[PDB]
RNA sequence: CGCGGGGUUAAGGUGCCGGAGUGGACGCUCAUCAGACACCACAAAAGGCGUUAGUACAUCUUGACAGCAGGACGGUGGCCAUGGAAGUCGGAAUCCGCUAAGGACUGUGUAACAACUCACCUGCCGAAUGUACUAGCCCUGAAAAUGGAUGGCGCUCAAGCGU
RNA sequence: GGGAUGGCUUGUGGCGGCCAAGCGUUCAUAGCGACGUCGCUUUGAUCCUUCGAUGUCGGCUCUUCCUAUCAUACCGAAGCAGAAUUCGGUAAGCGUUGGAUUGUUCACCCACUAAUAGGGAACGUGAGCUGGGUUUAGACCGUCGUGAGACAGGUUAGUUUUACCCUACUGAUGAACUCGUCGCAAUGGUAAUUCAGCUUAGUACGAGAGGAACCGCUGAUUCAGAUAAUUGGUUUUU
C-alpha cells in the first residue's frame, strides 16, 4: 500500500555510480560551440588547487540588501603556472561521432 | 499576507517548536512558547524553526492571566544561538527573547527592554520605533 | 461599481471588436465540436456525455412531434375537488408474491464467537437481516441471549401502497405474521421479501360496513430491506 | 454520407406552400381574365416594389398579379 | 439448505385484523383526557391502541407555522418573485400609513441596538483541549445504550453536592 | 462508389503566366511571382481550352474528387494575388493606455517587424516579425490602423492573426477589458 | 464590505454532478469480491461518508455565506425585504438546511447498516441507496437554488451604503434632476436621462467636505399615492427615507 | 491526450485459457437460457409475416404487377 | 500407438521466425496502442458533421436542395396587466384584409419606441435532391497501479475483414 | 495423522401508479418498453434521542508506480469591475508538513503552508524492527457451573536466537589484444522546486472600501552536488 506521508528521494540518480572516477585528471566533456566569426581563443586551462582564504569585497549589486556596503566572502586559490602548447589534434565529423 | 518577512538573508535558526523564549515588551508576559514559525516549509521529521527577525506564533505560559489563553504573533529579536551577518561577523545575544506584535507588525507593548536585533529593527519599523539601543 | 455596471459598460462601450464573429464562427464550429466529442471522449465522461445527447435527441423530437400536430380530468369529480392534486387511481384469496428465494439458516444467522482462548466458543447466533422487536421490548441477558437482533437493524415503520387508492402512506408496523422462509423467522420478527407483517391503518381511514374504524391490516412486504434500508409493502385488500 | 449539413428544422407557423398555390394563382388569374377588358403587362426591374400595395390600394377598381 | 418461502392463499390474509368502535375511541379520548401522571406508578404493558385517532390534535399555532412556508410557496413561486421572469411588483409590509413606518422604524432601530448590546455584553483563542471531550465518545454511548436496551430498571444515580448538575435530561 | 473521371476548370486571365510541372504551380503576374507545391494531391494538369486550365481525377473516391475544389480555390487565390493582391486593414483599440505600434523593414532579413508596446500599460515590447512578401504600414486616412498587404492570401493573413495573437488579454473580464488589435476589412489592394 | 463574497450557487443537476464528481474522483473506486468483509465495509463507508461531508460543506458554505436579516441594520433588513421577498428569503435557506440535516442523517443510518452489511452485494446496494436517496433530496430543491443563486448575484452587485455615516439623500418625483444633481457633487455613475424611472435602484456616491467623507443616496422616484400602491422600485426610496438617519434633499420642478 | 508521446499501459489482446473457458460456458448457458425463454415466450406472433414487397427501384415492376393481376384473374376464372 | 522405407492426407497452415503462395477474383476498413480464435459481460430503442451499400416516403424546367439581390405589409400600439411593455418581461386568445408572401411573430435589440433578423414569397442560377430507417466495416461505449505482448517481428489496393 | 469471488469493481435508492417514442399485434388488442413524472421515505431550526467488535489494524525506515489533480504550469466558461474565487479541460514534471488526544473501532481537532490529493506494489494467507486483534504454562475479580472447569467479560506478568551459501543490489580488481598517452560516444541514468520582497503602482479598475499583471531586480523554502577561508563541535597531538 501507499506511503502515509510523503518525502522526496534521497540522493540524485543524475550522478549514478557513485564509483571512483576513471582518471586523476579531470575530463571536459563539452567545449563551448564553435562560433566561426569569433576570433581565435583557447577554451580551457589547468592549475593546482593551492587553498581557500578571505576577502573584504565592496559590493555594488542594485537591488541586494547587501547594496554598497563590505562583505566578507571565501574565496579559493588556484596556482596557475603558465602552461606550454606541445600539440595539434584534428577531429572531422563521422555518423559515428 | 502572512506575517513571514520579505529581504530577510539566511541566519542560523536557533528557536525551534517547544522552546520558551523571554517577553521583551511590556505587554504583561513574562515568557512565550513557540508553536509554530510563520514560512515553514515542509519537510518529514523537521521541528519548525526561527531566527531573529522570524514571526513565530507564541502562548504565554507565564504572566499576566488573560494573555494566557490565546495565541498571539510574536517577533524574535534576540536569541543565544550564534549567527553570522553578511560583514562576516558571528554574534549572539545572551538569552532568547521576543515581542508580541499583530499580523501586520505592530506591537501590542509600548516599551522595549533590553536591545534587539539588527535583523528584527530593519524589518520591523515599530520594533525599530521602539527600541532604545539596536545591536 | 454598483447595479448593472456590466451593462452600463457594455451600452457605453459596445463589445470587442471581434466578439459577433468570433460567437459565429464558435456556433459554426459546434457541430464538428460535437462529432469529435462523440468519438474521442473516454470512459465515465463519455458515457455521460451519450447519456446526456440522447435524452437531448428525445426533447428534440418531442418538441419537433408537437410542432407539427400544433394544427389538429379522468375520472368524475365535484367542482370543489377541481384543479387539485388528485391520485391517478390506476374466490382466489392469493398474495400478489406467492413465492419468493429461501434464505438458508447459514445466510440468516452468522456465528458470533465467544472466549479468551484461541478455540472459540459458538453457540450465540446473529440476525443478518432487518427484524421488528415489537413495543416493551427488553434484551435477554447476555449470558442467555442467543439470537441477537442489532439496535441498528430493528424498524418500526414501512411504506405501504394501497393498490385501491393508489396512495403510499408511511405506517407502523404492528407485528410480523409469516416470514415466508421459516416459523423461526416468523418468531424472530425477520422482515424480508415475501413477508406478511400487520400494519397500523388508521392513517389511510378505512371504516367497515358496521361503522367500525378498521385500525389493523395486513401488507406484504414487496422489497428486500436489508438491500435498501427501507421496508416497502403493499396493503393485501 | 454521414457528414453532412444540419437541416434546421423552423419552429415556427407558416409553411411552404406547394403546389395548391400554383393551383390557387392558376385559378385565381383564369377566373379573372373574363370580368375585364384589358390586360397590361407591367415591368419593374431592379426595384423593392414595396409600393405595389400603393398602386392596388389606388387602382381598386383593376386587379393586379405580381407572381 | 434453501427452503420453499411460499404463502398460502388465505382469506385472513384480506379481512380487518383489529377494529374499533366509536364509543370505545371517545372513552379512550376522555380517558386521555382526565389523564395524570404518578411518580409511584410504573408501567407494565402497553395496551395496543390506535393512538393517532385518541391523542388530541396538535396546537393551531403549530400546525399553522407547520405548513406557512409551503402556503407562500404555492402562493407565489420562487421564479415569480425573483429572477428574469419575476412579475412581483408590490412587497409584502408590515406597515400601512406613512405614522406606522415611522413607528416601525423607530422600533426597529430600538430593538437592533438592544440585540447589538446584548451580543456585545454575552489574537485566536487556543482550542478546548481534548480532555474534556471525555463521556461523549461512540464507544462510550453505544455502551450506554446497549445497557438501556438490556436493563428493566435504570438507577440515574446523581451526586448529592449538585444534583442538578449531575442529572441526565 | 469510385468515378470514372472527374473535372475542374481554372479561367486565366491574359496578364497572367501559369507554369505547372510536377504539381509545382508558379503563377506570374505585374505584383510578382507565387510557387506552390500541390504534389500532395494526385491531380492530373492540363489545357483544356486558350485560358483555361483542366483538373482532372480518374477512377477516384469522393474525397478524391473534392479534393479538386480546393486546388481549384488555391490556385485561383494564386492568380488573384499575383495580379490584385491581398490587403487586410487591423485596427488597435485602447481604453486608458495608448497602444503605441511601430512599424519597420529589417535590413539583413528584409521582412517587416511590428513593435508594440504600453498595451495596457506593460512594460513589455512585444515584437511581430512578418512573413516575407507582406508590407506593413500605418495607415493615415484614418485613427488607430494597420495596413498589411502583399500577394500571399496565406501569408498576409497569418500575419495578421500574429498579431492580433500576440495582443490577447489574460486573467482579466474581456467584458469589460476591449483593449487588443483586431482584423477589421479584408480585400483586394486593387 | 458587501456581500461579493458568497460562492456560486449551482443548479440541482449541478450540485449532483460537483457532489458525485468529488465522490469518484478524490476516493479509489476498485473494490474486490475476494476481499474481507471489514474492507468492503469500509470501502462503502468511506464513499457514503465522503458524499455527505461534501454535500454539508456545501450547504453550510451556502448557509454561512448569505446574510442573516435578523442580525442587519434595519435599513438593510428592509431593503432586502423589498429586492428579494424575506419571506422566500428565509424559506429558501430553511429548506438548504433542512436537506443539509437530512442528508446527514440518511448518511447516519446507511453507515449503521453499513455495519452489518454482510457481502459486497449488499453493501453496494446500500451505498447506491444513501447517494441516490441525498440525490432525490437535491434534485427536490430545483427553484430555492436558482432564487439563491440570482440574489447572490444581486446582493454581489449591491452598492455599500453606511448607515451610521454622514449622508445626503436626495429624494423626489422623477425628472426632477436628482441624478444630475448627484452627479455634478460626486463621481458616481447615475444615468441621467429624459424619462421617468431612469434610477430604478439606490446609488450612492461619495464626496469631501472640510476633510470628511459624505455619502450621497440617489434614489428613484417616488409618487403620489399610498403606501399599498407603490412598487418596489419607489418603495427601495421609501425604505432609504424611512430608515436612514440623513439630511434630506427633497427636489421640486416648479 | 498526450498519448503519442507518453502512451499508457497497453491493453493485452492475448486471452487467457481461463477467460476462453468462462466465456464460452457463460454463451452455451445463455444460449440455452434464451431457448427456456423462447419456449416460454408469452409473446404474440403472427402466423404469416408481413412480406417487403417488390422494390420501387426494380425496373419491371409494374409488368410484373400486370402479370399478378393476369394469374389472379385466371384463377378466379378457372375456379 | 510393434520396428523401418516409400506414397497420400486429416485438423491446421503457406510474409519471416517455419515446411508450404508477398498465389488468383471482386469488394470493404485507416483505429491517438485498429484487426487478425470470435461468440459472454460492459451495452442501451446508446452516442458519432466517419465511410459505403440499400429500403421507404417526399420535392423537382409549372425551376427542387444551397446561395445572392429584394420584399417581409395593413386593421394594430389586437385584449388584460405593468412605473414603462408597441410581435419579442408576462397571462390568455391568436382573426381578417392585401396578397406573390409575410406568425397578432423566430431571435438580436430599446426604459418604451426605433432598427436588424427568421419563418414565408419573388427575381438570378441550373438538375438533381431532402428526410427517416436497415445492413456492413471504423471510433466512443470506463481504466488503475514493476516493463510486455494477435506467440514474436512486423503488416495498411495487408501479412486485416467476407466469399 | 491430515490442512492452512476474479476481463470482479466505479456517479446517480427501493416499492407502487401513470405517461410514453418505439417492439409486437392487427382471426385475440393483450403483452414488453427507454425518456420521464407523481406518491412515501426548519421561515436558515434543534443542541433534552451518539442505537451492539465473530471479521483488526498500526507505527518506523525506504524505493517505485497509477491518476481517479490538493498545489504549482497553461487553457475554456461564469456579474468574472479590480482583488479573491467557482465550475470544467490538458497534464503525475515537481511537491504534499509539524503536533495534541488511547476512560479507545484512536479517529477527529490545532497550526504552519503553494497545498497539506487519493490509491497500488501486503491485507485475493504468510520470517526486517517494534506496539494493538492476541489467545501456552503463574495470578485476581465478574458471569455460569455441585465440581473439574468453561466464559458476556475485565486486569497483571510472561523464550526463537540465520547468513560465511546461490542470486539480486551496491562498490572494488581483473586474464586474453606489447606497453603507454590523448580522445570519441553506442547505450544506460538524468534535476531542480516553491514562495516572498523592490519596481511596475496606490497605477489599470473602482461610487467607495479597496486593488492587480507582463518586462526588469533581489532574496528565501524544499531538493541536489560539493567544500573547510571563517564560526561552532569533536581531542590519544595524551
Ligand atoms: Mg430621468
Amino acid at each position: 500500500s501507499h506511503r502515509k506521508y510523503e518525502a522526496p528521494r534521497h540522493g540524485s540518480l543524475a550522478f549514478l555510480p557513485r564509483k571512483r572516477a576513471a582518471r586523476h585528471r579531470g575530463r571536459v566533456k563539452s567545449f563551448p560551440k564553435d562560433d566561426p566569426k569569433k576570433p581565435v581563443h583557447l577554451t580551457a586551462a589547468m592549475g593546482y588547487k593551492a587553498g581557500m582564504t578571505t576577502i573584504v569585497r565592496d559590493l555594488d549589486r542594485p537591488g541586494a540588501k547587501a547594496h554598497k556596503k563590505e562583505v566578507v566572502e571565501a574565496v579559493t586559490i588556484i596556482d596557475c603556472p603558465p602552461m606550454v602548447v606541445v600539440g595539434l589534434v584534428g577531429y572531422i565529423e563521422t555518423p559515428r561521432g | 499576507k502572512r506575517g513571514a518577512p520579505g529581504g530577510k538573508l539566511k541566519m542560523t535558526l536557533g528557536l525551534p517548536v517547544g522552546a520558551i523564549m523571554n517577553c521583551a515588551d511590556n505587554s504583561g508576559a513574562r515568557n512565550l512558547y513557540i508553536i509554530a514559525v510563520k514560512g515553514a516549509g515542509a519537510r518529514l521529521n523537521r521541528l519548525p524553526a526561527g531566527g531573529v527577525g522570524d514571526m513565530v506564533m507564541a502562548t504565554v505560559k507565564k504572566g499576566k492571566p488573560e494573555l494566557r489563553k490565546k495565541v498571539h504573533p510574536a517577533v524574535i529579536v534576540r536569541q543565544a544561538k550564534p549567527w553570522k551577518r553578511f560583514d562576516g561577523v558571528f554574534l549572539y545575544f545572551e538569552d532568547n527573547a521576543g515581542v508580541i506584535v499583530n499580523p501586520k507588525g505592530e506591537m501590542k507593548g509600548s516599551a522595549i527592554t533590553g536591545p534587539v536585533g539588527k535583523e528584527a529593527a530593519e524589518l520591523w519599523p515599530r520594533i525599530a520605533s521602539n527600541a532604545g539601543v539596536v545591536m | 461599481p454598483q447595479n448593472e455596471y456590466i451593462e452600463r459598460h457594455r451600452k457605453l462601450h459596445g463589445r470587442r471588436l471581434d466578439a459577433e464573429e468570433r460567437a459565429r464562427k464558435k456556433a459554426a464550429r459546434e457541430g464538428h465540436k460535437n462529432s469529435e466529442n462523440a468519438q474521442n471522449l473516454r470512459g465515465l465522461r463519455a458515457k455521460l456525455y451519450a447519456k446526456q445527447r440522447h435524452a437531448q435527441k428525445i426533447q428534440m423530437r418531442k418538441a419537433i412531434k408537437q410542432h407539427e400536430e400544433r394544427n389538429v380530468p379522468s375520472d368524475p369529480i365535484p367542482s370543489y375537488l377541481l384543479d387539485r392534486a388528485n391520485p391517478t387511481t390506476a374466490a382466489r384469496f392469493s398474495v400478489p408474491i406467492p413465492k419468493v428465494r429461501g434464505i438458508s439458516e447459514e445466510e440468516m444467522f452468522k456465528v458470533v464467537k465467544t472466549g479468551k482462548k484461541t478455540h472459540k466458543k459458538g453457540w450465540k447466533r446473529i440476525v443478518t437481516k432487518p427484524t421488528f422487536v415489537g413495543p416493551d421490548f427488553t434484551r435477554r441477558p447476555v449470558k442467555y441471549e442467543r439470537f441477537i437482533r442489532p439496535m441498528g437493524l430493528r424498524y418500526k415503520k414501512a411504506n405501504v401502497t394501497h393498490p385501491t387508492l393508489n396512495v403510499t402512506v408511511q405506517l407502523p408496523i404492528l407485528s410480523v405474521k409469516k416470514n415466508p422462509s421459516n416459523p423461526l423467522y416468523t418468531q424472530l420478527g425477520v422482515l424480508t421479501k415475501g413477508t406478511i407483517i400487520e400494519v397500523n391503518v388508521s392513517d389511510l381511514g378505512i371504516v367497515t360496513a358496521s361503522g367500525k374504524i378498521a385500525w389493523g391490516r395486513y401488507a406484504q412486504i414487496t422489497n428486500n430491506p436489508e438491500n435498501d434500508g427501507c421496508v416497502n409493502a403493499v396493503l393485501l385488500v | 454520407p454521414k457528414s453532412k449539413r444540419a437541416r434546421v428544422y423552423h419552429l415556427t407557423q407558416v409553411n411552404k406552400k406547394g403546389r395548391e398555390a400554383k393551383e390557387r394563382l392558376f385559378s385565381n388569374i383564369r377566373e379573372t381574365i373574363p370580368k375585364y377588358q384589358h390586360c397590361f403587362v407591367f415591368s419593374v426591374d431592379n426595384m423593392r416594389n414595396n409600393y405595389l400595395k400603393d398602386v392596388r390600394h389606388e387602382l381598386n377598381d383593376c386587379r393586379i398579379f405580381f407572381g | 439448505e434453501v427452503p420453499k418461502a411460499v404463502i398460502e392463499p388465505n382469506r385472513k390474509w384480506f379481512t380487518n385484523t383489529r377494529v374499533i368502535s366509536q364509543d370505545t375511541l371517545q372513552s379512550f379520548r376522555e380517558a386521555m383526557a382526565e389523564k395524570q401522571k404518578d411518580p409511584y406508578t410504573v408501567l407494565l404493558k402497553s395496551n395496543k391502541l390506535p393512538m393517532s385517532l385518541i391523542r388530541d390534535g396538535p396546537k393551531l399555532e403549530d400546525g399553522l407555522k407547520k405548513h406557512q412556508a409551503k402556503m407562500t410557496i404555492e402562493r407565489e413561486p420562487f421564479s415569480e418573485t425573483f429572477g428574469p421572469k419575476a412579475q412581483r411588483k408590490r412587497p409584502k409590509l408590515s406597515f400601512n400609513t406613512v405614522d406606522e413606518l415611522a413607528g416601525y422604524s423607530e422600533q426597529s432601530l430600538d430593538s437592533y441596538h438592544a440585540r447589538l448590546e446584548e451580543k456585545k455584553l454575552l489574537s485566536v483563542a487556543t482550542a478546548k483541549e481534548a480532555i474534556f471531550n471525555k463521556g461523549t465518545s461512540k464507544r462510550i454511548w453505544n455502551e450506554l445504550y446497549k445497557v438501556i436496551d438490556s436493563s428493566d430498571v435504570i438507577l440515574h444515580v446523581l451526586d448529592a453536592r449538585d444534583p442538578l448538575g449531575t442529572r441526565c435530561r | 462508389m469510385r468515378y470514372i473521371h472527374s473535372e475542374e476548370t481554372i479561367p486565366v486571365p491574359e496578364n497572367v503566366k501559369v507554369s505547372i510541372k510536377s504539381r509545382l504551380v508558379t503563377v506570374e503576374g505585374p505584383r510578382g511571382k507565387l510557387q506552390k507545391d500541390l504534389s500532395h494531391i494526385a491531380v492530373n494538369f492540363s489545357v483544356v481550352k486558350k485560358g483555361v486550365i483542366g483538373l482532372e481525377i480518374h477512377h477516384g473516391s469522393r474525397k478524391d474528387v473534392a479534393a479538386l475544389r480546393t486546388v481549384r480555390t488555391i490556385i485561383n487565390n494564386m492568380i488573384i494575388g499575383v495580379t490584385k493582391g491581398f490587403k487586410y486593414k487591423m485596427r488597435y483599440v485602447y481604453a486608458h493606455f495608448p497602444i503605441n505600434v511601430n512599424v519597420e523593414k529589417n535590413a539583413e532579413t528584409g521582412c517587416y517587424e511590428v513593435e508594440i508596446r504600453n498595451f495596457i500599460g506593460e512594460k513589455i515590447v512585444r515584437k511581430v516579425v512578418m512573413a516575407p512578401g507582406v508590407e506593413v504600414e500605418i495607415s493615415k486616412a484614418q485613427k488607430d490602423e494597420l495596413i498589411l498587404s502583399g500577394n500571399s492570401l496565406e501569408a498576409v493573413s497569418q500575419s495578421a492573426a500574429d498579431i492580433q495573437q500576440i495582443c490577447k488579454v489574460r486573467n482579466k473580464d474581456i467584458r469589460k477589458f476591449l483593449d487588443g488589435i483586431y482584423v477589421s476589412e479584408k480585400g483586394n489592394i486593387v | 464590505t458587501g456581500w461579493k463574497d458568497i460562492p456560486p450557487v449551482p443548479t440541482a443537476q449541478e450540485f449532483i454532478d460537483i457532489v458525485l464528481s468529488r465522490t469518484q474522483r478524490r476516493l479509489p473506486t476498485q473494490i474486490r469480491p475476494g476481499f474481507k468483509i471489514s474492507r468492503i465495509r469500509a470501502f462503502y463507508t468511506r464513499k457514503v461518508k465522503f458524499t455527505q461531508e461534501t454535500c454539508s460543506e456545501k450547504f453550510g458554505a451556502i448557509i454561512s455565506s448569505f446574510p442573516v436579516l435578523s442580525d442587519q441594520h434595519p435599513f438593510h433588513r428592509d431593503l432586502m425585504n423589498i429586492l428579494y421577498d424575506a419571506d422566500h428569503f428565509k424559506v429558501a435557506l430553511g429548506q438548504i438546511s433542512t436537506a443539509k440535516n437530512l442528508i446527514e442523517t440518511i448518511s447516519r443510518d446507511y453507515v449503521r447498516l453499513l455495519k452489518y452489511a454482510q457481502s459486497l452485494y449488499q453493501c453496494k446496494q446500500l451505498k447506491r441507496a444513501a447517494l441516490g436517496r441525498m440525490a432525490t433530496l437535491i434534485k427536490r430543491l430545483k427553484d430555492p437554488l436558482i432564487y439563491l443563486d440570482q440574489v447572490r448575484q444581486h446582493l454581489a452587485r449591491l452598492p455599500d451604503i453606511n448607515p451610521t455615516t454622514r449622508t445626503l439623500l436626495v429624494a423626489g418625483f422623477p425628472n426632477v434632476g436628482k441624478s444630475s444633481f448627484v452627479r455634478s457633487v460626486t463621481r458616481a455613475d447615475t444615468p441621467v436621462e429624459p424619462y421617468a424611472f431612469t434610477t430604478k435602484s439606490l446609488f450612492v456616491g461619495h464626496l469631501d467636505y472640510k476633510y470628511l467623507r459624505y455619502q450621497v443616496i440617489d434614489t428613484p422616484g417616488i409618487l403620489d399615492h399610498p403606501l399599498e400602491e407603490m412598487n418596489t422600485i419607489e418603495m427601495q426610496s421609501v425604505t432609504a427615507l424611512a430608515h436612514l438617519r440623513a439630511a434630506v434633499l427633497y427636489f421640486m420642478d416648479i | 491526450a498526450g498519448t503519442i508521446n507518453k502512451p499508457k499501459k497497453p491493453t493485452s489482446k492475448r486471452k487467457t485459457t481461463r477467460l476462453r473457458a468462462k466465456i464460452s460456458k457463460r454463451a452455451a448457458e445463455k444460449k440455452r437460457k434464451e431457448r427456456k425463454l423462447a419456449r416460454k415466450n408469452p409473446e404474440w406472433r403472427s402466423k404469416l409475416k408481413k412480406d417487403p414487397g417488390i422494390p420501387n427501384l426494380f425496373p419491371y415492376k409494374e409488368r410484373l404487377l400486370q402479370q399478378i393481376e393476369e394469374e389472379r384473374i385466371r384463377r378466379k376464372e378457372e375456379l
